[PDB]
């Protein structure tokens, strides 16, 4: 069986993902202008001495480093608190339910402005909370805080979906025994909830990580590239439509494609659990 | 049929939209312009044509690109020569009735790759019920935001703060307007510092910008104004003292007959009910227009650009439009026909008095109608006649991406520090070093 | 802990009532067996005490309070599910001892007496396999052992031996109730296996479609039967019964005339004499008629009928009629042979056919 | 039982309006005239829908919309019916071997800027730009890694005895999954069908790089480079107008589940 | 179907074996039940004939053919698990009918034999309800259910009965026979609560550690066991156990001496007699000598102890003793704490050899 039903799958994916990727790395070893079609030639590891040892790319990156693992380690926190209200609800009954997609299924540029204008002085409900002077857009911590604030609100159905999936199969005997020998809630999801579900969140986190990780829009949208800050996700996409530098632009494509795989393969070799098992 | 995709920026589309029905109304139905949008800010309309270019977009006809890309977009090939031109009519349409600086503009080396359809310098607007006459010097605003500080009334001198061109506009012209230059004639050599004078001059420029950028009662927002930012603030009251460019006026009247203005309520008068049409436009009888107008006389001012020194008139910078026809497209005679006709003299009239944006043919200087109805057309003229120039050189956009990295947030400024800065920085650009921030 | 119920009920969607105003009162260090056929109410109840369910309606009353409200940790009971469900995310070596860990229990305190529980319920080893190395025989004593580790206010075990070979069942069941009596913990306990209950059991409590049937010490169950449902219900095979009618010195049989002692003559006057009566008698009460001593020739009635079928378990046959008999082994009967049966006039036990209680209870 | 109920109703609620506000907020400020748009307070007063008429009089959005739903929904199922016989596959069988699990979650990364950069060159030779045929490539490259790794990781773990007992009493395995796995794994496997229509309908990254004319422009690109239609007034009122129309076939659609 | 087994072998990682070179047959018709331990490798057993679980070494032959690799549906056998295993989604009619959804039969004719299975089985209402409202013994009907309306070649069975109650198990017990017979079908039966499979079993086989001890009859079984493990195993109590030594007419015993049959001495003259004999009795055999007639008493032997405890279960007083119970009748008017004196007909016992464990009196 196996071996005819991937067929038909496999066979785009390995088009989809050889040329462009195989292409990218071609395309990082020479020099290569878009102003200047076919007038410039093969330049070796010029392209990644220049890109790795930057300023501007260490901070774009480190970024994007801070962002994602504060915005999981939040999106991942309320995404238990969701999960288990969504799981044993009562008196919401439906209605509970309900309520909990749309932070997931609102376009992502219009969440971010409704934070960019929620914040904005003297113009923004929350911002009216401040005291005069404060205008937190304009400088680079409370830039990043109140993009971690706008990823995190957007996300956390992200978690909490899944997480509950995750839960809805463990067998109501194992809550029963748990609870007849005493297990107060915090003991039972520590030494019960959270073992059945490990790889269940395992997954869910994964590709949190990493969607956090590449993550443009709400920054692109509330302050792109402003005053340092940004993210390496900008600082390609600059790099490339807005200087022209195919060979740099590539080779930023190709130095955070490595940086985020290694990512993906310690989630799968250190803590273990992903589909293979 | 056939159709013309004409580009312009999204600001600049309530004129062009309009004059490209007039103008589809002239052609008699061989073939249309079709106004399409760029973005708002002057660097993301650079980004978003230089896509549809590299990506052969076969819709793209004319560009209105800026004033400042007309030798990379030469240099790269992406806007034709006009000597392409296939009846040999468009370097003579070119030349016959512009000015020497709106025409040297569309020049690299020597050839043409554009034709001038707009050009603006900037102007010092002011509330005239707050303060009896607007100061000729940067100190004088200075003195007039903190006095009305301490006045408790609204201090904030609105001006270009974000990381882009505009907040370069501002520099380049302190910096000429104190007779020193970012660049070498040549493009070849940066000029910040290769002599204490233009040092002196360049540390005066950034002392200025971080003093005002400083001072007591000065706009928290500043490091992120736009123009659009600047415009509103004015329009909102917020601000006594604005440095934009020749706009304002059709937001101006057109808030106050909408009721928007706090000072300047024109909403509540009969004799201008009407004035906006259905589609935005406003198009009051003359009457009506010089009621509107005495009365924003009455409390709204505009005067021309401050002094760096005491006695010393302003080196502006020059703004504007050229329109190109784009290498990528099929219909090129009509596209040349397209241009020759948007810039024809009726439709660059309309241009000014309807919107705002200052025409390029030099007749209309010569038009005392045309002299009342867009009021600052004299002192536009006249510093048109001492304006500086953004350094030609293909590699501008580099230039002014690394330049304004180096000032952004504004507030932190040391001078020597930055002049430094500014020496390492465009000398990168200029080399082409590293990713661009 | 004393337990005590009163009118405690618990109703299903259909509501149906899976127990009706149960009641029973049960002092701190007895023992409890809750027998009863599969529909029966028990796990159900079970559960109930436990907390796990509502009570619908009725009190019920622990350790000198009402706990109606009180959650499972609160009321300190611990179980065995009749699934014996396990954790399959942790070895039998902390499966077994997971409440000692919630207890506090120092390490090394904790693996000693869980070594001990290992020896006690005869565990292969402290195996510390993954349970779904186990199986059943393994894995239901797996189960109990978490419930001898904790010392609790009371036990409730759910079929907790229902899974092992009778070998190994017999110790079991010396483990259980040495456990019980050392520890003087009151103790409820659910089987199918009658034998198994009687052994164990100072009280039984017999149960039928949600309803407390009768309540006592094994002797009254076996002995004194308050109705024939509990009367077929406890033993092996079931009870043979017979319709009847009385005479004024004993009882009519379908093949002759039985006469009773003066005692159950005055119970059956004393009581209203009912229009259609049967009698009941267990099958090893019934023998071959030849084998018998004088006293029981003297007191028996004796008839004879054909062995229609046969079958042996060691000290007794079991033989077929029309019903089985089961005579002693010493019987030379082969299948579809004409045997002579009697039994002692002081065992026989007599029934209202409209009511159903039993007028020989004593 | 209040102590449960009265805590529990408030969480419910908690939830319910933390779910609303931004939404409601967008709202507010797209009813909300030009005078007041600018007030920072959030319940509107003197309402008015002169931004909405305003962006009806203009097929741009409409135009974005039905093409968005269209590539969107196309690729929310014609990916997922390969995604579901590859997860089967490596659910039951080993070619589930780590290396397929391994590149699945490399690509379930590929972080679509490291995948428009080789793209956008191809397409300057190959052309395809602004149709359909150029976006959707990337966007089911997106949609087949998650619609795998995800979906097998999920219903592989269905309990062993239902699968020996369906094997057992003689099923066929490609009708075995329709008849035991299906009907129980689909409250656990929905989610992933609109996991991919929340993505497919709704990313800007990849249209804002290949996409220019009125070709293909989908909703949230059609928004990330709109501002108000009026250039002399305060853009807010259209632009929250503007969210507050691509809102409406999600909420609709959360309505109707 | 004819099965047969070929020295087939289990092991596991630690590896260490848990089936070790089983060998067996069953008649097409036949009807055996495995008898053992607790975790002796029964499941393990049974789930290699179904084809659930992989043999490590050895051959099993179906229809008289090996097919030790092909799968569940290419067998055609129908299962009851260990632990019944069930549907949890399925309403209880659709959970019985599955199979012959599979089978894809009219549903006319499904829905008949839905109801022809639960009338069998006494699934008491075919109740149409969740799963989750049945737990118990009305689970495990259900998921026996599953089974008898398939009537495939074979019956694969483990522990079907467990959670039943007295008068549902010996009715089931019935109702499995008559459909075993009727359709003429193998059962291959797992129990280990012995009175059931006493009665089904047409062949029982004992299995310890993974390996067969004894293959038989109900009789052979209870009356030849093969060792002391298998007679003590089998029955309930346990055979009583004693130390013996051999005279020229027989053997001597904690208490006394047998004259042994001459049928016995002619066995006990096969090969040799050990040094010690462990001689065995049923303790149902043990009865109080008091009662015994000269037919019996010719060849007793007796002896009195002091009763150490005392229960009766009605039919019988177990009493204790030591040198046990005795599992005399209820005639006996013994109390705890009385003598009383212990004598059987010495042509019932066993008699055992202390090193290997092997029956002498073999028949
Ligand atoms: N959650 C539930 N929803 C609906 N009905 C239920 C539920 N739980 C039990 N019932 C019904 O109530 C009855 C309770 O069964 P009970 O627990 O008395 O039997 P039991 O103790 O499991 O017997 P055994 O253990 O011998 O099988 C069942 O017959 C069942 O139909
Ligand atoms: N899944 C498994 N993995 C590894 N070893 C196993 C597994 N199942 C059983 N075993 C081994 O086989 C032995 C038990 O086999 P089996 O399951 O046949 O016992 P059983 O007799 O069926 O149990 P029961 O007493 O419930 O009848 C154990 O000693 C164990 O080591
Ligand atoms: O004058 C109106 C124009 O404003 C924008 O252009 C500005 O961009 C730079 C300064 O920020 C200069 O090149 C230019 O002089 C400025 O005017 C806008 O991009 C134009 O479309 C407007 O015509
Ligand atoms: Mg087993
Ligand atoms: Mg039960």
């Amino acid at each position: 069986l196996a071996f005819w039903l991937i067929a038909p799958a496999v066979l785009l994916m390995l088009a989809v993902t050889a040329y462009p990727i195989g292409y990218a790395v071609w395309l990082s070893l020479q020099r290569y202008n878009l102003a200047e079609p076919h007038d410039t030639e093969f330049i070796g590891l010029a392209n990644y001495v220049t890109v790795l040892t930057d300023g501007y790319w260490w901070t774009a990156f480190a970024v994007t480093l801070g962002i994602t693992v504060v915005s999981v380690a939040i999106e991942f926190a309320l995404g238990l608190a969701l999960a288990l209200v969504m799981h044993r609800t009562i008196f919401g009954k439906g209605a509970v339910r309900t309520a909990i997609l749309i932070p997931y299924g609102i376009v992502t540029v219009a969440a971010s402005y409704s934070w960019y204008y929620a914040w904005t002085p003297g113009t923004g409900y929350l911002a009216n909370l401040l005291p005069e002077g404060s205008a937190p857009l304009t400088d680079q911590l409370p830039s990043l805080a109140i993009v971690v604030l706008a990823e995190v609100w957007k996300t956390t159905p992200f978690m909490a979906l899944l997480l509950l999936a995750g839960l809805a199969l463990v067998p109501q005997d194992l809550l029963n025994a748990a609870q007849v020998d005493g297990a107060g809630p915090w003991k039972r999801l520590t030494k019960v909830i959270l073992p059945m579900i490990k790889p269940a969140i395992l997954v869910a986190l994964l590709f949190r990580t990493l969607d956090a990780f590449r993550i443009f829009d709400n920054i692109y949208i509330l302050t792109g590239g402003s005053n340092d800050t940004g993210s390496v996700s900008i600082l390609g996409y600059d790099n490339l439509f807005k200087a022209f530098n195919v060979g740099l632009g590539s080779a930023i494509s190709v130095l955070i494609f490595l940086s985020v795989a290694i990512i993906a393969f310690i989630y799968i070799k250190i803590f273990g659990a992903a589909a293979p098992g | 049929g056939i159709v013309i995709n004409y580009y312009t920026p999204a600001n600049e589309e309530a004129t062009f939209k309009a004059v490209a029905n007039r103008c589809n109304e002239q052609l008699g139905g061989r073939f249309q312009i079709a106004q399409r949008n760029l973005p708002k800010g002057a660097d993301d309309q650079r980004l978003q044509l230089a896509r549809r270019l590299t990506g052969n977009d076969k819709s793209l006809d004319v560009m209105a690109l800026d004033v400042v890309w007309t030798a990379e977009f030469a240099e790269a090939g992406w806007a034709v020569p006009l000597s392409e031109d296939p009846a040999g009519l468009a370097e003579a349409d070119a030349t016959e009735n512009t000015l020497p600086g709106p025409l040297e503009t569309a020049r690299w080396q020597d050839e043409l790759y554009a034709a001038p359809i707009t050009t603006n310098t900037q102007l010092l607007w002011y509330r005239a019920d707050l303060m009896p006459a607007p100061p000729t010097t940067w100190d004088g605003m200075l003195d007039e935001a903190n006095r009305l500080y301490r006045e408790g009334g609204p201090s904030w001198i609105a001006v270009q703060g974000k990381q882009y061109e505009g907040m370069v506009v501002w520099f380049n012209t302190l910096l000429q307007s104190a007779g020193g230059q970012v660049l070498s004639d040549d493009g070849q050599r940066v000029t910040l510092t290769d002599t204490p004078e233009h040092r002196a001059a360049t540390v005066k420029a950034l002392r200025i910008i971080k003093s005002v950028a400083t001072a007591p009662g000065a706009d928290p927002s500043i490091t992120q104004t736009d123009e659009n930012t600047a415009r509103l603030a004015l329009e909102q009251g917020k601000a006594a003292l604005e440095v934009n460019w020749p706009y304002v006026l059709p937001s101006l009247l057109e808030n106050a007959v909408k009721g928007g203005v706090s000072f300047l309520p024109l909403d509540g008068d009969p004799a201008l009910q009407g004035s906006i049409n259905d589609v935005g436009t406003f198009s009051p009888t003359d009457e009506q227009f010089d009621i509107a107008f005495d009365a924003s006389k009455k409390v709204f001012g505009f005067a021309p650009y401050p002094g760096v020194n005491p006695d010393e008139p302003a080196r502006v910078t020059l703004g504007g439009l050229n329109l190109a026809v784009a290498s990528t497209s099929q219909h090129k005679a009509e596209a040349f026909e397209a241009i020759r006709c948007l810039r024809n003299v009726e439709n660059q009239r309309y241009t000014s008095i309807e919107g705002g944006l200052p025409a390029v043919r030099t007749s209309l200087y010569d038009d005392p109608a045309f002299q009342k109805k867009y009021p600052q057309y004299e002192i536009i003229r006249q510093q048109l006649t001492n304006a500086a120039v953004r350094p030609a050189t293909p590699v501008y956009q580099a230039v002014s991406t690394r330049m304004s990295a180096t000032l952004a947030p504004i507030s932190d400024i040391d001078p020597e520090r930055t002049a430094d800065e500014l020496t390492e920085a465009v000398q990168k650009a200029i080399d082409g070093k590293g990713l661009i921030p | 802990a004393e337990i005590v119920l009163d009118r405690v009920t618990k109703s299903y969607p259909d509501v149906r009532a899976a127990v009706k105003e149960f009641s029973m009162t049960i002092a701190d260090g007895e023992f409890i067996i809750l027998v009863g056929p599969s529909g029966c109410g028990k796990s159900t109840t079970l559960n109930m005490i436990a907390g796990l369910e509502e009570i619908t309606s009725g009190e019920l009353r622990i350790g000198g309070e009402r706990v109606n409200e009180k959650a499972p940790k609160d009321r300190d009971i611990a179980m065995v599910f009749q699934s014996y469900a396990l954790y399959p995310h942790m070895t039998v070596r902390q499966n077994i001892a997971f409440p000692l860990t919630l207890a506090k229990v120092p390490k090394a305190e904790i693996a000693a007496k869980v070594e001990e529980t290992a020896k006690i319920l005869d565990l292969s080893e402290l195996l510390d396999r993954k349970p779904g190395q186990l199986s059943g025989g393994q894995r239901q004593r797996v189960a109990m052992g978490r419930a001898i580790v904790r010392s609790p206010k009371a036990f409730l075990m759910d079929q907790p031996l229902s899974n092992l070979d009778a070998k190994l069942r017999v110790q079991m069941r010396a483990e259980i109730s040495r456990l019980q009596d050392r520890l003087g913990t009151t103790t409820v306990y659910v089987t199918h296996d009658q034998t198994e209950a009687m052994t164990l059991g100072d009280r039984v409590v017999v149960m039928l479609a949600g309803e407390v049937q009768q309540i006592g010490t094994p002797d009254e169950l076996y002995s004194s039967p308050a109705n024939l449902f509990v009367a077929g219900f406890i033993g092996s095979p079931a009870m043979n019964f017979f319709p009847a009618t009385r005479t004024d010195v004993g009882v009519r049989l379908p093949f002759g005339e039985v006469t009773l002692t003066p005692h159950m003559l005055d119970l059956l006057d004393k009581q209203a004499r009912p229009e259609n009566i049967i009698v009941g008698i267990r099958p090893e009460h019934i023998e071959d008629s030849a084998l018998l001593d004088g006293y029981a020739r003297i007191r028996a009635l004796t008839f004879s009928v054909r062995a229609d079928i046969v079958e042996s378990l060691g000290a007794d046959k079991y033989v077929h009629f029309t019903f089985i008999a089961r005579v002693s082994a010493d019987s030379r009967v082969r299948t579809g042979e004409q045997i002579e049966l009697a039994i002692d006039t002081t065992k026989l036990s007599i029934f209202d056919a409209a009511t159903g209680l039993n007028l020989t209870r004593d | 039982d209040a102590r449960r109920a009265t805590w529990w109703s408030v969480v419910n609620i908690l939830v319910i309006v933390y779910a609303l506000i931004p939404v409601l907020w967008i709202l507010s400020l797209s009813l909300k005239p030009t005078s007041s748009v600018k007030d920072g307070k959030l319940i509107p007063t003197e309402i008015t829908f002169a931004n909405y008429k305003a962006i009806f009089s203009g097929d741009a959005f409409t135009s974005a919309l039905f093409n968005s739903i269209g590539i969107g929904l196309i690729t929310t199922i014609i990916a997922v019916v390969i995604g579901g016989m590859a997860a089967y596959a490596v659910a039951r069988l080993q070619p589930g071997k780590q290396l397929l699990i391994g590149v699945a979650l490399l690509i379930a990364m590929f972080p679509h800027i490291s995948l428009v950069t080789p793209i956008f060159n191809m397409w300057r030779g190959i052309g395809l730009f602004d149709t359909w045929p150029g976006l959707i490539i990337p966007y089911i490259t997106f949609a087949l890694p998650l619609a795998i790794y995800t979906l097998s990781a999920f219903f592989r773990e269905i309990p062993w005895d239902l699968e020996k007992a369906a094997k057992m009493d003689g099923a066929t395995p490609a009708q075995a999954f329709r008849k035991v796995i299906a009907p129980l794994a689909a409250p656990g496997i929905v989610t992933a069908a609109i996991l991919v229509f929340i993505f497919a309908w709704n990313d800007l990254l990849l249209a804002l790089s290949l996409t220019a004319t009125q070709r293909a422009i989908t909703a949230p690109v059609a928004i990330a480079n709109f501002t108000g239609s009026s250039q002399f007034e305060e853009p807010t009122g259209s632009i929250a107008a503007g969210a507050m129309v691509i809102t409406i076939p999600i909420i609709i659609f959360v309505l109707i589940f």
